[PDB]
């Protein structure tokens, strides 16, 4: 249907509308859609764009293929054609009228063109558009003409639509799924149920009976992107489905209040939904994660659970494709693809709070479908695609049989009431068929292309299947889920644990953190807890190589890498629960990213190294402060994973390059020690135990973990074979060793002692790009004086100023001076006072010293306006000249004061131009520069008054001069370069 | 290229 | 040009 | 020249 | 022998003589005793038995390891169940063992060619993408461990590393000494006894094969072109299958390759000729009417001047008159054409704008024309040889039929109509 | 245009 007009005078009434499918036609029907007619079927092939002349009571109709424009009257009697045979027309889309002329719009010449009503005369071109006009309209009042409404006095409940039945002129109407009453003046809700089909853009309504193919049970919900399944609560009229960002959207059955309803997931997107109607939780599917989770919808704020993980073993989730629930029974029910190595495909079941997983059914079931549940007799049904047939068993594991056989790609199961529905996507139907063995088939749908899931929505009774969370509401904090046998668990949202109370919250403290390049993530120490015990650091422009953790203020640092944006490398912070993103290092980061995070939590010191592409850098950040000063700068060496260590107060790098080592230093990376360079190739994760002191470190190239002590000596063995082939990153945590595995997409954990022979056991299983490993706990970060040594740093830093750095033998530190040079105390910072050199990078002006092995700044960066130039120094008040370039049109000459005390850059003199020289004249205090806009060389006095011009060249640069000789010499590069000497006055 | 800042 | 719109 | 993905 | 997962077959190739001869053994057909999905393939020349390890198909084949003899007349299934992604299977020739590899349980199983004792004997494994038996060792490669491992046949006892930390790893072999005399069969005992392929059976005896698109003589020793078959047209290819079902041999070489995107096909049997319609909607090179023999000579493009922008859409050769009557359709407008078979002589017969014929066949038994529309009003319509007086024997309940035959002898006209699912 | 793959 394309075309429609309307003629609403009382007399009329009636309706008009254009059918370009097969048997073209245009009809008429009465406005309330009783009397259907056909008028015109002869001599159309793409009718399009109607409209009416209201005076004359004719219609006006386009076609597209023949190209014609013609009218008639409403019973299409008296045909004319109005433009015919005529090559003006291309591809005539809609159509407007106006007292004697008509304005249509033409998708193939994408133009609006105006003619005469009657004969096709006078055409003109009324605009032309770059984009084809698809809808016209002529807005006045002679288009609307006036008429008495007959439904002034209807007493219609929703709707009164205008009729061509002469007694009343109208009739009484209400929308989709509501009922006429007997009285046909008020309608009400009908309550009966309706089967919701999903397909993959368009979620339908149909009714339950076969003879109706209206497909108008509730108001279609479009725009979907990949539509799998579908959810609904009958109660506030809400449906539910998921989206691809990780987001599930809400709309109720009349078409209103849609919207995004909450965040899934971060790590992916959702594939199956479950809603448990009694306590009002909805459970889906995590495919991309390998997780099932559950979201609350009872209060006002979200809370999310990760219920079921990956843990390796076969009673886990391998694939999840759907779930269902029973919630009287406190039982979740999900259809699972195998994993390599891992889980098989099964059919699993576990109470509604995680726990007590089982296997139902295993076997032939190779590309499985979602899985059903049938409350009332305790049955799952579930389809087979690799043998296309469905199954049916019972809940307890038991009398699985085939129900229907030889389909083609069955892709929706659901049961309701003594019949069986199914959509089969290869078919392209929806049929039903009883539950008992299957006989009685039925046809609902056929050639509905994009098949997908289905369920029925129908009224359930919450009172009539309570369970423990209904029957205690308010009960628990967060979350609560329904336990078998009438009780309930508990449950916090991701990223906090249960109290001792059982019903209270409160955040994780001990946990893992498991680095990788798409997300940084964490899991509870404790094996048997498949929730997430980190909000996951997941999104756009996350790169992660390294994560660190800093316990007692409770952040989490990560350093993200890109070799193509440069913007998204630097080091971020954030808080477990989310909360403070921040970042934390952004500037100089080198072409490669940085390599290694390490952060000392005694003296609050964050050590990271950044890789150039011919050296690399190990520097240190004070945390929640600008001091950041580079200790050691090497080019054959290439430390990359950087380890801290306060208690013996050492810092440890893996190398990894063209000579592998394991390196030990002070905290200043000064007096560094080589622990192991034999049987070292590359070594990728430096770990150690506080307790013990060994420095644990894998290597992927000889397949290798293996421990040396922290004095040096002997190198053991730890784990060997080809069982190991890529571990990536190691930590150890109480007597275990805990790595990652890049080829096996494992977190594995085994005994740190050397020698043992047990097998590694899974903590997670098929994570991609695994990187690294971490522990966040109080343990593995202590901060009392008894256990640290009794670190100096712990005590307001130790009195210094900038940074403390502690030796592992002495009682007291070596304070590190960021920029500046140490005071005499010892502890204070202040101004070089030495001979050192200046330049200007973008707007700044920057120090540095004469010694390639001194790294710290004479003096901090001072902030200017525009682009420093050209630099030069005065001894007698210590300020220093600089050009600033603005807008390459204008200029500035500006100085600031080195005796620092607060001192900021003020201007000298302004309006100049681009000016790429200066120089001081120490004896008679003029300064030199060259104006390359206004093309001279000019000098003015030391305050900025009596400016003069000394000479004119073409491009001048470079100003030095000899005052005890009187001759100041310059360079011009434009045509015939040279440098050129004039006296100080500019003669000769 | 060009011989600019 | 295709007469459907979409 | 180092990692990327 | 080579298997071949595009096309879903199992195929045989001489290697002995100068001129190379094919031919497909086992086929895609419904049944599970067929091919699925060939991975890997074993083979016993002494006693003429072929052994493949196959994936599943949908509601066809499952997953299996399969048997049958080197000239495919004798499918069987050996082993089936938990055979989820499986690898190459490879044989022990000597103690009639065989091996293979299950990458979804990470375990290398062994069985016997009967298919009795099946047993699990390495386990814990990541992907052990080949592997092959030696002696008393079995070696084998796993990609994800990098590694290349030996053990003993008897138990995955006794393990040793032969590579480590080598990436991608792939299937292995023996280079040993094979002796052809030691290892005989009837094929050997009876050379230049077939003309084209010998292929062993089990009992020292042979069965003779032709290359695809010739079939066995009556003789049992000589080749001849195959006479009654199907002719199957899909966009990628044209293929051909014989009539009987238990030959899975290709009936006639497969017209494919770069540029074939072909609509419809038809055949001159006095001639030996397949005539086919391409259709690119971009390339106006790729558009016209192509004919070949079925042995894969003689290639010729038959029309390919005048092709509106929507392609040939229906050819139908009048093999009494050598007539080739075709549709040429244009955005907005359709035509019928005749072309004289190796003459130039080519003329329009009918041009339609509200109306589309499609498909088009031919009946010079009774000297009429028939064509499917599928338009706007659509339609089967009869005329004259000339296309000049035209009739409508379907008007009502059709909806796109884009199919036409003739029976030739009982005298009716079916179609298929995708639109409303059925055959009438 | 109908088939074109
Ligand atoms: C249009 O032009 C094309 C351009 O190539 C031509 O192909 C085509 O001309 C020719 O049409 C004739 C029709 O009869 C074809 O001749 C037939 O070939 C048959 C195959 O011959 C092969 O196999 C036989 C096996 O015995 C072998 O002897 C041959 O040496 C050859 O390898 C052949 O079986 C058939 O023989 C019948 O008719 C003969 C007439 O003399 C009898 O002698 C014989 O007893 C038997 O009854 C016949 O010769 C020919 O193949 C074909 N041209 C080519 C190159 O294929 C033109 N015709 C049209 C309109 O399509
Ligand atoms: C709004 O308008 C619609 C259309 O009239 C009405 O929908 C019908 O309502 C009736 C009553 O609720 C339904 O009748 C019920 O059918 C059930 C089985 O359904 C199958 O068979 C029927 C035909 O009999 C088919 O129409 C349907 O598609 C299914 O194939 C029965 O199991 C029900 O029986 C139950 O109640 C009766 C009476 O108490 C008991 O005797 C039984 O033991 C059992 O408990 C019942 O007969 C009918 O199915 C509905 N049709 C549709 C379209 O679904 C709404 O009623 C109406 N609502 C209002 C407010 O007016
Ligand atoms: C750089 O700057 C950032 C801020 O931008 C600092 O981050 C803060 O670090 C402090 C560390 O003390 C954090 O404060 C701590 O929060 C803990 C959690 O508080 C919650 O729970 C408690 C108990 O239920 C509630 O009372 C409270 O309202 C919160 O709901 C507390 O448990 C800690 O308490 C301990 O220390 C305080 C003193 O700080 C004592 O008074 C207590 O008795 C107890 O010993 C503590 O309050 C703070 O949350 C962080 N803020 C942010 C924004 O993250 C970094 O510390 C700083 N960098 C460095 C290296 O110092
Ligand atoms: C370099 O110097 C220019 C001129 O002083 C300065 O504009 C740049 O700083 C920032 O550049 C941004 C992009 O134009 C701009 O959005 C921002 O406002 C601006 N900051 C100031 C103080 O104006 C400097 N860029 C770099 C890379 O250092
Ligand atoms: C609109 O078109 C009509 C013709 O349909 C024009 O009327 C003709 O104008 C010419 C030139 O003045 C006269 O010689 C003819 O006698 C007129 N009559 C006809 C029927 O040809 C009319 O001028 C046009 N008006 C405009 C403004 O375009
Ligand atoms: C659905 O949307 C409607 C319209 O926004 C809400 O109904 C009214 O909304 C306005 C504006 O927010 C409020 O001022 C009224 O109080 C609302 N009235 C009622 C009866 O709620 C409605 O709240 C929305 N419902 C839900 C649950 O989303
Ligand atoms: C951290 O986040 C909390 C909650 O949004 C906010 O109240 C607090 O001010 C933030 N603190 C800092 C320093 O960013
Ligand atoms: C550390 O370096 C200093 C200065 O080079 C040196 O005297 C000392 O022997 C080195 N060893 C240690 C651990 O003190
Ligand atoms: C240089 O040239 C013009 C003309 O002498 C002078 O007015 C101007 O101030 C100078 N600089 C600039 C801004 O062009
Ligand atoms: C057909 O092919 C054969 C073999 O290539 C060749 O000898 C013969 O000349 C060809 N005939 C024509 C008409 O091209
Ligand atoms: C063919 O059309 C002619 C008119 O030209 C008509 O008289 C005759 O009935 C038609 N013949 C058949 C076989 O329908
Ligand atoms: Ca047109
Ligand atoms: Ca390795
Ligand atoms: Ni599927
Ligand atoms: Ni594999």
């Amino acid at each position: 249907p394309r075309g429609l007009a309307l003629d609403p005078r009382m007399g009329d009434n009636v309706m008009f509308w254009s059918d370009w499918g097969h048997h073209p036609r245009i009809e008429r029907a009465s406005m309330d859609g009783t009397m259907r007619t056909v008028i015109v079927q002869e001599k159309i092939y793409w009718p399009c764009g109607l409209s009416i002349d209201y005076p004359n009571r004719l219609i006006y109709f386009m076609d597209a293929y023949l190209d014609y424009i013609e009218f008639c009257d409403y019973d299409g009697h008296n045909r004319r054609q109005v433009i015919a045979s005529d090559l003006v027309l291309h591809h005539p889309h809609a159509l407007t009228l106006f007292e004697d002329f008509v304005y249509w719009t033409d998708r193939g010449t994408r133009q609006v063109m105006q003619a005469n009503k009657w004969h096709g005369g006078n055409q003109s071109v009324v605009m032309y558009s770059v984009h084809q006009p698809l809808g016209i309209t002529a807005i006045h009042p002679s288009r609307q003409p006036p008429s008495r409404n007959p439904c002034a006095s209807a007493s219609c409940s929703h709707l009164c639509l205008l009729s061509a039945q002469a007694p009343r002129h109208y009739s009484c109407a209400c929308p989709s799924g509501w009922n006429l009453s007997d009285d046909s003046v008020n309608c009400v809700r009908g309550d009966q149920p309706f089967l919701m089909s999903v397909r993959d853009n368009i979620i339908f309504g149909i009714s339950l009976d076969p003879e109706v193919k209206s497909n108008d049970a509730m108001v279609p919900i479009s725009g979907i992107q990949h539509g799998y399944d579908v959810e609904f609560d009958d109660s506030e009229q809400f449906i539910y489905w998921v989206e691809n960002p990780g987001e599930i959207h809400r709309v109720k059955t009349d078409g209103s209040n849609r919207t995004v309803f909450a965040p899934l997931s971060l790590l992916g997107s959702s594939l199956g939904l479950a809603l448990d109607w009694v306590s009002r939780n909805i459970y889906y599917t995590t495919p991309a994660s390998r997780s099932i989770e559950v979201l609350t919808l009872k209060g006002d704020t979200r809370y999310g659970k990760t219920l079921i993980a990956n843990d390796g073993t076969p009673l886990g989730v391998g694939f999840p494709v759907g779930i269902a629930v029973d919630p009287a029974r406190g039982k979740l029910y999900w259809s699972d693809h195998g994993t390599d190595s891992g889980v098989p495909a099964k059919i699993a079941s576990a109470n509604m709070d995680g726990t007590s997983l089982k296997i139902l059914f295993t076997g032939n079931l190779q590309h499985l479908e979602v899985v059903t549940l049938d409350i009332q007799e305790q049955k799952l049904y579930w389809a087979v695609t690799s043998r296309g047939v469905i199954e049916r068993g019972n809940v307890d594991g038991t009398e699985r049989m085939i129900l229907v056989h030889h389909l083609a790609h069955p892709w929706g199961l659901v049961v309701y009431g003594s019949f069986l529905y199914y959509s089969d996507e290869q078919y392209e139907v929806i049929e039903r068929v009883d539950k008992s063995s299957g006989n009685n088939k039925v046809v609902l749908r056929d050639n509905v292309p994009y098949l997908r899931g289905l369920r029925v929505y129908h009224r359930r009774n919450a009172a009539d299947s309570s369970n423990g969370c209904s029957n205690n509401p308010n009960a628990c904090q967060q979350i609560c889920l329904p336990v078998p046998g009438g009780m309930f668990s508990c449950a916090c949202a991701s990223g906090f644990k249960l109290s001792p109370d059982g019903r209270s919250c409160s955040p994780y403290n001990s946990f893992m953190v498991v680095s990788m390049l798409p997300a940084v993530r964490g899991f509870s120490l404790e094996l048997s807890d498949h929730s997430e015990a980190m909000v996951p650091v997941a999104g756009q422009g996350r790169n992660v190589l390294h994560a660190d953790v800093d316990v007692a203020n409770g952040f989490i640092y990560w350093c993200d890498f890109s070799s193509s944006v440069r913007s998204s490398n630097g080091i971020r912070r954030i808080k477990p629960d989310g909360s403070n993103f921040t970042n934390v290092v952004t500037y100089g980061i080198g072409a490669n990213g940085i390599r290694g995070v390490a952060l000392d939590w005694a003296a609050g010191n964050l050590y990271f190294t950044n890789a150039f592409v011919y050296e690399t850098l190990i520097e240190v950040l004070r945390i929640n402060t600008t001091y950041r000063r580079v200790l050691l700068k090497v080019s054959v060496d290439m430390p990359r994973h950087i380890i801290v260590d306060p208690k013996h107060r050492y810092l440890f790098w893996a190398d990894y390059g063209q000579k592998p080592k394991i390196e030990r230093s002070f905290l200043d990376c000064t007096n560094r020690t080589v622990l192991v360079s034999e049987g070292i190739v590359t070594p990728r994760g430096l770990a150690m135990d506080h307790d013990t002191g060994y420095i644990y470190w894998v290597d992927d190239s000889l397949d290798l973990i293996a421990r040396i002590h922290l004095d040096g000596g002997e190198s053991q063995v730890v784990r060997y074979g080809s069982r190991y082939p890529t571990p990536y990153g190691i930590t150890v945590f109480g007597e275990s060793i805990i790595w990652v595995d890049r080829n096996l997409k494992k977190v594995f954990q085994a005994s740190k002692q050397p020698g043992n022979t047990d097998p590694p056991v899974v903590i997670r299983d098929k994570i991609n790009l695994l990187r690294d490993v971490t522990i966040f706990d109080e343990h593995a970060q202590p901060l009392s004086p008894a256990e640290l040594n009794n670190n100096p740093c712990l005590q307001s830093n130790g009195g210094c100023s900038h940074f403390c750095f502690a030796l592992p033998e002495l009682p007291t530190p070596r304070c590190g001076c960021a920029f500046g040079t140490l005071g005499n105390d010892g502890k204070s910072c202040a101004t070089s006072q030495e001979d050192f050199l200046i330049y200007s990078l973008n707007n700044s002006l920057r120090s540095l010293h004469f010694d390639p092995r001194d790294h710290s700044l004479p003096f901090q960066v001072i902030s200017v306006a525009g682009t420093a130039i050209a630099l030069d120094y005065d001894r007698r008040n210590n300020r220093i000249f600089f050009t600033q370039k603005l807008n390459s049109l204008r200029g500035q000459i500006s100085y600031v004061s080195l005796y620092s005390g607060s001192s900021s850059p003020t201007v000298l003199l302004s309006n100049i131009g681009v000016t790429d020289g200066i120089a001081f004249d120490w004896i008679n205090r003029r300064i030199y520069y060259s104006d390359f806009s206004n093309q001279t060389i000019n000098s003015m006095a030391e305050d900025g008054s009596n400016r003069a011009v000394i000479a004119r060249v073409s491009k001048p640069r470079a100003i030095v001069l000899d005052p005890c000789r009187g001759y100041m010499y310059w360079t011009d590069w434009g045509t015939n370069a040279k440098i050129e000497r004039a006296t100080l006055g500019g003669n000769f | 290229x060009x011989n600019x800042x | 040009x295709x007469l459907x719109x979409x | 020249x180092e990692e990327x993905x």
